[PDB]
């Protein structure tokens, strides 16, 4: 899907979440949804607020974590 | 920029307007332009550009 190869820049996330994903270095969301909640809680210096916000934005576009993809990117 | 107003006002004038130095007003303007340059909120205006 085009929206999952879309860089995180356009997710409309706060700068704290930007720093968190820079630490994780997940630029596109297609491999992001494949990651589970714990795999996002392994981020350095990340808490409940960042994950609830990222999940809220994922849901704003009808997506969430733990999904499966094939031949990505 | 003078939108929906009479003669526009300088950085100093707008800063003294509510209560602030000019530098903070410049920071606020920069933040606003950073937001508007961001996509999502920048679809119709770019259409008005038609470039």
């Amino acid at each position: 899907d085009p929206i999952l190869l879309r860089p995180v820049d356009d997710l409309e996330l706060t700068v704290r979440s930007a720093n968190c994903l820079k630490a994780e270095a997940i630029h596109y969301i297609g491999d992001l949804v494949q990651r589970t909640e714990v795999e996002l809680l392994k981020t350095p210096n990340l808490g409940k607020k960042s994950l609830t916000e990222i999940k809220d934005v994922l849901a704003s576009r009808g997506l969430s974590l733990g999904m499966r993809l094939e031949n990505w990117p | 920029f003078g939108i929906d107003m009479n003669t526009d006002y300088t950085l100093e004038e707008v800063g003294k307007q509510f209560d602030v130095t000019r530098e903070r007003i410049r920071q606020i303007e920069a933040k606003a332009l950073r937001k508007l340059r961001h996509p999502s909120r920048s679809e119709v205006l770019r259409s008005f550009l038609d470039d």
